[PDB]
């Protein structure tokens, strides 16, 4: 814990391995780490005492992949590390996990809860993204996940054809039906499902980083320069289109965006050029400017609950910290070395 | 007068195979 | 899977058959050309006559 | 050329000459015809 | 070795002594043994199913009759509606198609 | 009346209706490039499936080498099996943590394996279905190349 | 050519029908959970209300 103003930095020990995964609730001042061993406890402490309030224990046996707090803090959400892959509801004041389903197969990349709802939960992978609604009836929840169709690397959206039960072609009268194309050799199982052309395996976007809105839509930003739109109720997908100003000579026209946080009058996005840009977005269109630079790749970046400190992390382990309205505007807490110190 | 032989693509759990046709050039017609 | 078995009773008895037909005085145009027999339907002459 | 012995090939539904629920024993009065034009056929009565 | 010890009934050609007209035999592979067992397999078998059941030639859908090939022992084209019935089917036509190609290549060595 | 025969001697060939050799063989030869075509196309596919295999067989073998690096820090008792290859008080915490961590790597690699060995013959499951529609439409093409061949020599 | 094409049609619609009996039998699964939770939300309605 390293104090902004005062730069005094506190240890507060693992005594049983290496910390794992990190999340804070700042509203309730809880400190929830997983340690990284045989056994996952989330260890809920309370700061500025370091006291240990909670500690929650599943079934899982490694870790938890990420946790989020809800906006609320009555509850938090782990997705879990290997092997189960279980996102879990956590009731952490109680301890009780409210709702848990596996899917084993999918990373999740980063989750969050929606601000005003906690029944939804967005969770994003490098191939889909899905928002997750938390259904209860009296103590029991259940987790349904919807998973949403994402754009192909164009930003054009998929017509899939019933694989198994494909339209009425023309029949040719003499060289039998039509059948659907995985028959004539026959996989008999879920291979038949699962079957499509690997010549038509068209890939899709990549979705790196997605905030909420105020009005629970997504903020979703891809590897290809792409950002989306996903309505957290009703899950429409729009690719916003850049306004192209005629600026010649610049070959700043592709942005990736590593992460992308919400401000009032847009989002912070980060590129890997070491960038922090402003999108200000209107409608079904966006505009670039350029924010702010520093010397190395942006890795995290979030705001403060005032929105008037910003929190950037570089890939090296350097801590700034933009300060809005003050000068001067950019301060190094940490000044990272390698760190693999052999001697 | 052989355009392409028959080659034969095998399935890897199952038995299912492909051959090609034994492509010759166009007759004179 | 209702819809399924039905359609499966339906293919397996709609089987791709053969049928040998000799050309005397048969009326296909594209006959020569194109290979497609999709308009070619077997009636009796007594139908044209 | 009509004494020429060819191969015609059809499906099942494409047999419209169906005698006693089977294709008959003779093929001397049966006669592959056009789809089309047996429809123009029909219709040409109509229209005279 | 794998153009000439595969071929039983090598690919030879018959020219006529003024007229331009070349007749090539059917080029055979060597009809394994593996043939000639499912050749006799499904011999008895048709025979037996003949003996306890006990039609022209567009019904079957085959000019073979025409060679001499016994092609009473295939199973009709309406009723090939499973798929041993159809492989069994297959494995026939193949057999009647070397027959087919036997009966001319014993004309050609004439 | 009367509908366009070939057979009565009353009825009289149309000029343009004559159909001679020229014909015949001008429609043999349209046939023949019909058929070639066809073939071109199904063995370019078919072609584009085999180097597929290659690099699906080339993607095995990658996941495979990854499998056994990271079965390289694995405990033995819990190990699964590999894949075949397609032919053309703190230590010991975190020491189990590790084990469980590379056996479900070795889960993702094994999963991601039967994957692509799944597509792969799913593939070969569309090219073989685009297979026998063709192959019944070039034997009969061969078949109406018999008739118009026999139309050619007798004509 | 058109005797190995009905073997395997068959062998997709059987896929698909044991597609649609294991996604049956998750759903009667998860029917059964609901159903459950409505049960227990009926009783605890009630004791509160």
């Amino acid at each position: 814990f390293i104090n902004i103003e005062t730069k005094k930095k506190t240890v507060l020990q693992c005594s049983n391995g290496i910390v794992g995964v990190m999340a804070t609730n700042i509203p309730c001042e809880v400190v929830a780490f997983s340690d990284r061993k045989l056994k996952p406890l989330i260890y809920v402490y309370s700061f500025p005492g370091l006291t240990r309030r909670t500690k929650l224990k599943g079934n899982i046996l490694l870790d938890y992949t990420l946790l989020s707090f809800s906006y609320c803090g009555t509850y938090l959400a782990s997705y879990s590390s290997l092997p189960e892959f279980e996102l879990a509801l956590w009731n952490w004041e109680s301890s009780i996990i409210l709702c848990k389903k596996s899917q084993p197969g999918m990373d999740v990349n980063q989750m969050s809860f929606n601000p005003m709802n906690w029944r939804q939960l967005c969770l994003s992978s490098p191939s889909t993204v899905s928002v997750w609604t938390i259904e209860r009836s009296n103590q029991e929840h259940c987790f349904r996940a919807r998973s949403v169709k994402l754009p192909l690397e164009d930003g054009s959206f998929f017509n899939e054809t019933d694989v198994v039960f494909p339209q009425s072609l023309p029949k040719d009268l003499i060289y039998g039906p039509v059948l659907p194309l995985s028959a004539i050799a026959g996989l008999v199982g879920k291979e038949a499902e699962t079957f499509r052309p690997k010549d038509d395996l068209y890939p899709l976007l990549h979705p790196t980083m997605h905030c909420w809105t105020p009005t629970s839509d997504l903020y979703i930003g891809c590897e290809e320069g792409h950002l989306l739109m996903i309505n957290g109720d009703t899950l429409q997908v729009t690719v916003l289109n850049k306004i192209e100003e005629e600026s010649p000579l610049d070959r700043r026209n592709f942005i990736s965006p590593v992460t992308l946080v919400y401000q009032k009058e847009g989002v912070l996005a980060s590129g890997i050029d070491g960038f922090v840009y402003s999108f200000i977005i209107k409608d079904r269109s966006y505009m670039i400017e350029d924010f702010l630079e520093i010397e190395r790749p942006v890795e995290h970046m979030t705001f403060s609950p005032n929105y008037t400190v910003l929190l950037i992390q570089t890939d090296k382990g350097s801590v700034y910290i933009y300060t809005f309205g003050k000068e001067p505007t950019l301060n190094k807490v940490l000044d990272a070395c390698d760190g693999k110190f052999q001697a | 007068p052989l355009e392409s032989d028959t080659i034969v693509v095998h399935a890897i759990l199952s038995d299912h195979k492909i051959s090609s046709y034994r492509l010759v050039q166009p007759s004179k017609y | 899977l209702i819809l399924l078995q039905e359609e499966k009773v339906r293919f397996q008895l709609n089987l791709t058959i053969q049928i040998l037909l000799k050309q005397g005085q048969v009326e296909l145009e594209n006959f020569q050309l194109v290979l497609e027999y999709s308009d070619a339907i077997l009636i009796n002459k007594n139908i044209i006559e | 050329l009509n004494e020429l012995l060819v191969v015609i090939p059809l499906k099942l539904h494409q047999i419209e000459y169906v005698v006693f629920g089977e294709i008959p024993s003779d093929l001397s009065g049966t006669l592959v015809f056009s789809n089309h034009a047996l429809r123009r056929l029909q219709e040409r009565i109509h229209e005279l | 070795e794998e153009c000439w010890n595969s071929m039983a009934v090598k690919g030879r050609a018959l020219k006529c002594f003024h007229i331009p007209c070349v007749v090539e035999n059917f080029p055979m592979k060597a009809r394994t043994v593996e043939e000639l067992k499912e050749l006799e397999r499904v011999l008895q078998q048709k025979k037996i199913e003949a003996e306890c059941l006990k039609l022209p030639n567009y019904l079957l859908g085959s000019l073979s009759t025409d060679f001499g090939v016994d092609t009473s022992l295939l199973s009709s084209q309406l009723e090939l509606h499973s798929r041993e019935e159809k492989i069994n089917q297959i494995i026939l036509l193949k057999d009647i198609i070397y027959k087919v190609k036997t009966v001319f290549n014993n004309e050609f060595d004439a | 009346g009367d509908f366009n025969l070939k057979t009565a001697p009353d009825y009289k060939i149309p000029e343009h209706m004559r159909i001679n050799a020229a014909k015949k063989e001008e429609e043999l030869g349209h046939l023949d490039s019909l058929v070639h075509g066809n073939k071109r196309h199904m063995n370019k596919c078919i072609l584009s499936l085999r180097d597929l295999k290659v690099a699906v067989v080339e993607e095995i073998q990658c996941l495979v080498q990854e499998l056994k690096n990271i079965q390289s820090t694995l405990h033995i008792s819990k190990h699964i099996p590999i894949p075949k290859i397609p032919q053309i008080d703190v230590e010991l915490e975190i020491m189990k943590r590790d084990e469980i961590k590379h056996v479900y790597m070795q889960q993702y690699l094994v999963n991601r394996i039967k994957e692509l060995v799944v597509t792969f013959d799913a593939e070969l499951r569309l090219l073989r279905h685009q297979k026998l529609k063709l192959d019944t439409q070039m034997k009969l093409s061969d078949l109406h190349h018999v008739t118009l061949f026999q139309e050619i020599l007798l004509l | 050519s058109n005797l190995a094409f009905s073997l395997l049609l068959d062998e997709e619609l059987s896929s698909r029908e044991k597609f649609l009996n294991n996604y049956l039998t998750r759903k009667q699964h998860e029917k059964s959970q609901t159903s459950e939770a409505v049960r227990k939300s009926r009783e605890d309605l009630d004791v509160c209300k």
